[PDB]
RNA sequence: GCGGCCCGCCGUAA
RNA sequence: GCUGCAUGGCUGUCGUCAGCUCGUGUUGUGAAAUGUUGGGUUAAGUCCCGCAACGAGCGCAACCCUUAUCCUUUGUUGCCA
RNA sequence: AAGGCGGCCCCCUGGACGAAGACUGACGCUCAGGUGCGAAAGCGUGGGGAGCAAACAGGAUUAGAUACCCUGGUAGUCCACGCCGUAAACGAUGUCGACUUGGAGGUUGUGCCCUUGAGGCGUGGCUUCCGGAGCUAACGCGUUAAGUCGACCGCCUGGGG
RNA sequence: GGGCGUAAAGCGCACGCAGGCGGUUUGUUAAGUCAGAUGUGAAAUCCCCGGGCUCAACCUGGGAACUGCAUCUGAUACUGG
């Protein structure tokens, strides 16, 4: 255990958060745990579609929810009905009224969490995992970024020592603040226990 | 168009502070069928890597020899650091008899009959050197003509 | 030709058995260069570096000796040829494919250079790029506007620029080196015998050979 | 120029 | 409930020590080497010069927080010449 | 020839080398079995005995110390005459003959040129150190080969036992 | 169709009998060597060209092979006298 988490350690320089809302001591636990239970809920129901980031904030007497994908329309649906439904079971979880938005992503090559759980499906379907490696690092190069590094680790078929193994080109300076990495992980549950994926990717430096 | 063999692989590994690093070696040989051939080699820490490394070193490297109907009429032998060559011609009808990495070097190379053995020691890459061990050593009743000052019917006779 | 404005060989101790043909006899502790047998192929060297000129060939000029350095930037940069000036890098030419950055990094600095402080005022960072484009422009002030691979090299001493010959040997390029006494003739190689550290010898050479190439533009 | 200071059970990463 | 010697995730330690590598090119039959060695410096593979090497990457340094000196803005529940 | 040989003087005695000239006319090379010579230690008989010193005796050091260190000390080391027949007796490289690019020395002869001077040209023998082609598994050897060849002899055949 | 500087392997060094090996011409001999011819080298077996059992193992016709030995004639470059 030797590496800060790089997206913690920006939060204040170059990163903005993902809860943006204001309390006191009485009623910050609540709105946490509400937050986290509908965090939890939106992941679980749109698992098919392509969600990366999750946005709450709370006006006055209200609940603001943006969700950023790649692939809107399944979200959407042919009419508003799916997003009504899904405004339903939010505000019946969170007492006050809620509403939803839907964000657009542009290049799902980036973003390390559509990479990573790319990854990860992949890896369920009983493929090898140099060639998974290569293909997203092949990809992510050529749609345009200063660096990037892939790795995985855990039971990868021998049942000797769990292995680790990493690819990385370009830049991915970890250790200056200014630069702009965006991280995140996931995992696979195979027939040999689980296997740990980490995604860092460099869009580039900020003055 | 150029035919590739890949010959042999295998793993090789380094002492530092921390433990060992292991790499990998590859031996191809790249030839055209018609009498030109050249091998290569080549190292890196995956298979893949060392695969396609030693494919284009071959590509840049190559020479060419004189046969006849699919071999030459020389009974020739040639040697590298511990390795023994003896190869003849063949009529007709035989194959590439020969054991190892020979068989590769006479296949892409162009010949289709001959006789060769294999003496001394048998590591796959002081063998392969039979290109150079005896292969554009070998002399064409013309060009032998030419240094001697005659005409190649009454050399042969 | 008639002048002898060329000197001769080192001592006899320092020589390369090699080089009994052209060698003759020696009187002074030092070895004398047989002029007799220079004209010819001195002669046979110039044509061909004309006929290759008319095919514009881009001929190179080497020769880092810190006495020929501003006789060959003379020679070269007349007609149109290009040159080595100092320290010859190891694997120009083997190598030219990581060279060609290098040449570019030069090109996009002194295209900055004209107006170079004005971007930034941090004199730090403005000493710091003069400085390395300082550096930079020696060592390949000579090639910098060349497309790549020459097809003809000019060499003042032979083995104190064996690296160049065996580059050039590696690449397949004819050469056109000078050979002392005590050198050798290695490389594919028009060899010209004669001194090569008199400063007259050396402009006697290298105006010949500048007067050929420009002639055989036209 | 010179004072002394011994040992480390059996097998065992791919 | 058993197996940290089937695992993910998360920590300790050498150690805030200055090191650890790659692409192309050369040398050697080969394991490998060169670069990273040499002279002078620095807290530092920090920098100049030399040199079959020429360039890159992770490290070092800088970009972050606080403390020490001044200047503008605002002046309560804080201040009084 | 190898083992080996160092103060100075005399007597007996072996080999090598150079210059010039004469003479004999293949009279040569290698060599199983055979014969001779072989450091140091050791053995026999008779002498000699300063220094050094196995064995041995004390004093230390040490967990112990039949050792390294200190104080003594016998055989032996020396001479004459006989035995022994082994050494990392090593260049770890059998003896003869021929051929193949170069540098820097040492030692001992001789010819010529002004022999002026510690001069310049050569031509023999024996020896050290680098290094080219070539050879070698590599280290390395390299005209005094481990290079290219010829004649004869001696040895080798997995490690222990 | 292998080796002996360091992997196993040059006697510690010499003299030397028996053996092995001989610089250059000329002249004779025909022992070695070479070329012919004849006589021998059983049959069966192997090989080649054939034939017959419905084909094949099997049987059979003819030819080459039997690398040798002896005798006679001839050649004279090389080795021997």
């Amino acid at each position: 255990g030797q590496k800060v988490h790089p997206n913690g350690i920006r939060l204040g320089i170059v990163k903005p958060w993902n809860s943006t809302w204001f309390a006191n001591t009485k009623e910050f636990a609540d709105n946490l745990d509400s937050d986290f239970k509908v965090r939890q809920y939106l992941t679980k129901e749109l698992a098919k579609a392509s969600v990366s980031r999750i946005v709450i904030e709370r006006p006055a007497k209200s609940i603001r929810v943006t969700i950023h994908t790649a692939r809107p329309g399944i979200v959407i649906g042919k009419k508003g009905e799916d997003v009504e439904k899904l405004r339903k079971v939010v505000a019946d979880i969170a007492g006050v009224p809620a509403q939803i938005n839907i964000a657009e992503v542009r290049k799902p090559e980036l973003d390390a969490k559509l990479v990573a759980d790319s990854i990860t499906s992949q890896l369920e379907r009983r493929v090898m995992f140099r060639r998974a490696m290569k293909r997203a690092v092949q990809n992510a190069m050529r749609l345009g970024a200063k660096g990037i590094k892939v790795e995985v680790s855990g039971r990868l078929g021998g049942a000797e020592i769990a292995r680790t193994e990493w690819y990385r080109e370009g830049r991915v300076p970890l250790h200056t603040l200014r630069a702009d990495i965006d991280y995140n992980t996931s995992e696979a549950h195979t027939t040999y226990g689980v296997i740990g994926v980490k995604v860092w990717i460099f869009k580039g430096e900020i003055l | 168009e150029l035919q590739e063999k890949l010959i042999a692989v295998n793993r090789v590994s380094k002492t530092v502070k921390g433990g060992r690093i292991f790499s990998f070696t590859a031996l191809t040989v790249v030839g055209d069928g018609n009498g030109r051939v050249g091998f290569g080699y080549g190292k890196a820490r995956e298979v893949p890597a060392a695969i396609q490394k030693a494919m284009e070193k071959a590509r840049r490297n190559m020479i060419n020899v004189a046969l006849n109907n699919g071999t030459l009429q020389h009974p020739v032998k040639g040697v590298h650091t511990g390795s023994r060559v003896f190869m003849q011609p063949a009529s007709e009808g035989t194959g590439i008899i020969a054991g190892g990495a020979m068989r590769a070097v006479l296949e892409v190379a162009g010949v289709h009959n001959v006789l060769a053995k294999a003496y001394g020691s048998t590591n796959p890459i002081n063998v392969v050197r039979a290109t150079i061990d005896g292969l554009e050593n070998m002399n064409s009743p013309e060009m032998v003509a030419a240094k001697r000052g005659k005409s190649v019917e009454e050399i042969l006779g | 030709m008639l002048k002898a404005g060329v000197h001769f060989g080192h001592q006899t101790r320092y020589w390369n058995p090699k080089m009994k043909p052209f060698i003759f006899g020696a009187r002074n502790k030092v070895h004398i260069i047989n002029l007799e047998k220079t004209v010819p192929m001195f002669n046979e060297a110039l044509a061909e570096l004309n006929k290759i000129a008319s095919r514009k060939g881009k001929i190179l000029f080497v020769g880092t000796k810190r006495a020929a350095s501003e006789a060959v930037k003379d020679a070269a940069l007349s007609c149109d040829q290009f040159f080595v000036n100092h320290r010859w890098l190891g694997g120009m030419l083997t190598n030219w494919k990581t060279v060609r950055q290098s040449i570019k990094r030069l090109k996009d600095l002194e295209t900055q250079s004209q107006d170079g402080t004005f971007d930034k005022l941090t004199k730090k960072e403005a000493l710091m790029r003069t400085r390395e484009l300082e550096k930079l422009e020696n060592s390949l002030g000579g090639i910098k506007d060349m497309g790549g691979l020459p097809d003809a090299l000019f060499v003042i001493d032979a083995d104190h620029e064996h690296i160049a010959i065996k580059e050039a040997n590696n690449l397949g390029i004819p050469v056109f080196a000078i050979v002392d006494t005590n050198s050798d003739p290695d490389g594919v190689d028009f060899v010209i015998p004669g001194n090569d550290d008199a400063i007259r010898a050396v402009t006697l050479y290298l105006g010949a050979v500048a007067a050929t190439v420009r002639e055989g533009r036209s």
